[PDB]
């Protein structure tokens, strides 16, 4: 018995049903509400009712622990809701509120129910709502597996993470019609808001798979790394895998020079355990690396500059995501390392133009307002305010270690030999920039300050590390009271 | 050992050593006698469901490349004109203090104009034209 | 005796002492500490100490209630901060925290002291925690006198509001020099970061005035809006003016015409008392107003579009401009009013290719997770998403009001006539568009629903409103417990 899914998989694009089977356990899955209908009674709709009404929610279960997930139906109504659709998706969330469990939600609506009037405003607003009041106290993760369009793009814009597939998804607010009408300009749907177009323009989508059978399969590996809810403490799994596994190879990972390049994930891999990293937004400001990894069998957050990608330099496009991803981190306790390796900001009249000084400082306002264990590796070089935003040992920074070769001064060697002698004779460069380096542009003189705990050699990193996350576990830091912040937006 | 390389499997009498490469959960990468394979393990119902699967083919352009990013060319390592190979330095910018080296990903040969030693342009121009 | 400032004044400008003399009243300034010397001991400053070191810090009084203060001096090293400096500042914050006093900062640092070495960045970095704590417990404000270049930038950017003086002022992270280096451009300073610049492109300051007299002199008003703390109740003033004041003039602003602008501010100002409003960020994104005022001598928060400017459409800047409003306004537990009039988004390539997305999202956020006590009147339009943005009744909305002319629909006629009608006979435009505009695109149907509490004469907005904002003095709601949101940044 294979009925009513042939006119669906002939079009190559499988059902809600086969996804919610796909995601979780072989038998685990229960339907909650099967059995309700539109009571529209307008526009020739009192026809044509629906046993399901375009949605399929349960609980379901995976890798032995619970969840919760809802996904809409393209072939009943085009997906779109109504003042019925959204009453089960409010319930299961409230009941996701009272018990710490997470939620996970697969998008296909076509846009709203025009049958229904302004009903489905309002049950786009109580969706709005309950998102807004429990972003923070139980994970929320959106998948994009086709369409998506209207005003309901803003719910999975609140949601912790959005996944996007490769082929036959797009979203964005208004569709290319009156884009037409207005502009005059003829784009279409893929050119303006394909999976693409996400990944490396708008920064929304924070990652893209190629099939739905394997984003299925990695999103049972992301699920994997997430506390249940906010009172829950961080999962630790079991792990063959060692502290006191050797890693040398960190000896050489630094070149000699001080203008070559080098792959930060080189020295990423070896300190956390094997084949355990999750990288959040590859495609998107390459300048900097974010995701999830495991040290010693419990998840943690890594955020490392990159010198292969313009000599590792923060922007506003790195800045909003490591202030995203510190965000998140931070408010369900999981532990933060970071790798700093920065000469300053990116210098450009667009910058001011766009606003660098609004976002770069959300970063820094992420890093002083959490209270999480972090721990701090300074490999070659820190320079100006860059130090001071990359979680620095003033922000109440529990470690920090440098490696022998570092440098951190307030600026270049250039720059302060300039200010340092006005009018000095000429040929001063020779003679005082070389100098000024040996003097000044060495850890020994912020190991003097206190701003560093101690110089190790980088083979001691993984022992280092483990140590201090180890001791870490039961840290209680509490901020002053507040209704909430005041980030800069 | 869980995510290690060697793996000693013996039935009966005969024993084999392969090699665990990585993995994305639908594929994995195995070693089978010193070259590596991409076996699917997947189950029933991902079986039954792979076939209605788009396979999209990757775009396949034999044309010029063009520099990601402003800086300066300080070093070029390829002539104009001549057999280019997968893998190739081709040339080194140098930009706030760093030198990249942008490579040829994969192609035969070439057809083009060398951008000339200290050439300040860049602004994503067409260093060198495969063709 | 006029000593010493004679140099200063020759170049028609002022001194930090005259500001602070000019801020506060006529003689309740007293300077906290005034003989501290820099310690440095390199680079030939062992000479060429000074007594108060570049700071003044006091505490003072403005309209009977207490304040604290600093201004940097440009005369002494050009105002760097040091290991020193810093000390005053953190001093001064961690006071003003622990009693419910607001702090204001008048800014003229030319940069860091390069003869300190990294305590530069160490007093820095504390300077930021401070900030990064205490926003949100007390109201921080900040006025640029003069140049401010640097790392220095980024503790305005956490303060609440920066405001700029016209001729001689500037902001911007990296210099002029160094844009002529790597790109090869002549940029003056006035032409990178200028008030202008950050007044028009930018969106970081809050607003500009002509002169340091009229600077002082209007933020003594804006000060008399503020609470002086997080827990501390909001001011409420004297005043003749009165609720029964006549307004009658309401009930002809609103044309006949669906197609014809006029100007809201012609509805602003007739509800509040006379003469009570402080626009902030006045030419910057002009299509939405957001500012202070009184209602019946309590202050309040105003958020209202303009269909003067491009048609009263949401956009990505008015969701920034208003986010931040509205958040400020709720940390400190200030009533909101708000009117609305939107047809919709900004459709453009351009504004999904900068994400709208995610800056549309952030107003939503702001309206939703708010608990203070909202009132809310549509006085022609709402459609579509904006509806729900511009916070709708379901957002836990106190009281919402309608005019009669108002009209809250999906869409506009023509997109739904196009959708309930595929292939329908042509010509179906003059006699299906007229029809579903006079049976759904009026307040009789959202009214039903119970959307709206009541369609109100023009004539009463005063009335209703104080009513209901003196009802609702007493409300107590609270969100569930985190220990902080994730808003979509
Ligand atoms: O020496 C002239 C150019 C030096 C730029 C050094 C890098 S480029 C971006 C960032 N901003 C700075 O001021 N320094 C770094
Ligand atoms: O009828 C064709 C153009 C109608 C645009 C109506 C305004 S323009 C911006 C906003 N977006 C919409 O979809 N409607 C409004």
């Amino acid at each position: 018995p294979t009925a009513a899914e042939d006119l669906r998989h002939k079009k190559k694009r499988l059902t809600a049903m086969e996804r919610v089977q796909l995601f979780c356990d072989p038998g685990t899955f229960r339907e909650r509400d099967a059995l309700v209908e539109h009571e529209c009674h307008n526009f020739g709709m009192e026809k044509r009712k629906v046993p399901g009404d375009g949605f399929i929610t349960g609980t379901g279960k995976v890798f032995g622990r619970p969840v919760f997930l809802f996904s809409h139906d393209f072939t009943v109504f085009g997906g779109s809701l109504s003042r019925t659709n959204a009453a089960k998706v409010v319930r299961i969330m409230e009941e996701a509120a009272k018990i710490g469990v997470p939620v996970i939600g697969f998008n296909d609506s076509g846009g709203a129910r025009i049958h229904e009037g302004v009903d489905s405003l309002a049950g786009y607003a109580d969706i709005f709502l309950r998102n807004t009041l429990f972003s923070g106290v139980i994970p929320q993760i959106s998948v994009i597996m086709g369409p998506c369009a209207g005003g309901a793009v803003y719910s999975p814009a609140i949601t912790d993470f959005t996944f996007m597939v490769e082929t036959s998804s797009y979203m964005f607010v208004t569709g290319p019609e009156v884009v037409s009408a207005v502009g005059g300009k003829l784009v279409t749907k893929d050119e303006l808001g394909g999976p693409h177009v996400h990944a490396t323009k708008s920064g929304v989508s924070a990652g893209t798979f190629p099939n739905d059978i394997v984003a299925m399969a990695q999103l049972r590996r992301l699920y994997s790394y997430l506390p249940l809810s906010n009172r829950d403490p961080v999962p630790v799994l079991p792990t063959a895998d060692e502290r006191y596994r050797d890693v040398s190879s960190l000896n050489t990972v630094v070149p000699t020079e001080v203008k070559e390049a080098y792959d930060m994930r080189d020295v990423i891999y070896p300190v956390i355990d094997h084949d355990s990293f999750f990288e959040i937004q590859p495609q998107f400001a390459k300048n900097i690396i974010c995701g999830f990894a495991r040290v010693e069998g419990r998840s943690v957050c890594i955020i490392a500059n990159q010198p292969k990608v313009q000599a590792g330099v923060l922007d506003i496009d790195s800045s909003v995501k490591g202030a995203r991803m510190v965000r998140f981190a931070d408010a369900f306790n999981i532990p933060i390392i970071t790798f700093v390796d920065v000469p300053g900001f990116l210098p450009g009249v667009q910058q001011e133009y766009g606003g660098i000084i609004r976002h770069g400082a959300k970063l820094l306002y992420a890093y002083a307002e959490a209270t999480v264990p972090k721990v701090t590796i300074i490999t070659r070089k820190a320079y100006g305010g860059a130090y001071d935003v990359m979680s620095s040992k003033h922000l109440r920074g529990d470690s920090n270690y440098a490696w022998p070769h570092a440098e951190i001064a307030v600026m270049g060697a250039a720059g302060a030999c300039k200010l340092l002698y006005s009018k000095e004779t000429a040929e001063q460069q020779a003679q005082r920039i070389a100098d000024y380096e040996k003097t000044f542009c060495t850890p020994l003189s912020a190991a003097r300050k206190g701003f560093v705990d101690a110089v190790i050699d980088p083979s001691e990193t993984r022992m280092r590390v483990c140590e201090d996350l180890e001791r870490l576990a039961r840290k209680q830091l509490q901020n002053p009271w507040k209704k909430h912040g005041n980030i800069p937006l | 050992k869980a995510s290690y390389p060697i793996i000693r499997v013996k039935d009966g009498e005969a024993e084999t050593v392969l090699q665990f490469w990585g993995t994305n959960e639908v594929t994995y990468g195995m070693q089978m006698r010193g070259t590596t394979f991409d076996v699917n393990v997947m189950s029933d119902l991902q079986s039954t469901l792979a076939h209605f699967v788009p396979i999209t083919e990757a775009t396949t352009n034999t044309k010029q490349i063009l520099s990601p990013m402003p800086g300066v060319i300080v070093a070029i390592k390829v002539q104009p004109g001549q057999m280019v190979v997968a893998g190739e330095e081709l040339l080194t910018l140098e930009a706030m203090k760093m030198r990249n080296k942008i490579h040829a990903q994969a192609d035969g040969k070439v057809k083009e104009v060398k951008v000339k030693l200290g050439a300040t342009v860049e602004d994503n121009e067409v260093l060198v034209e495969l063709e």
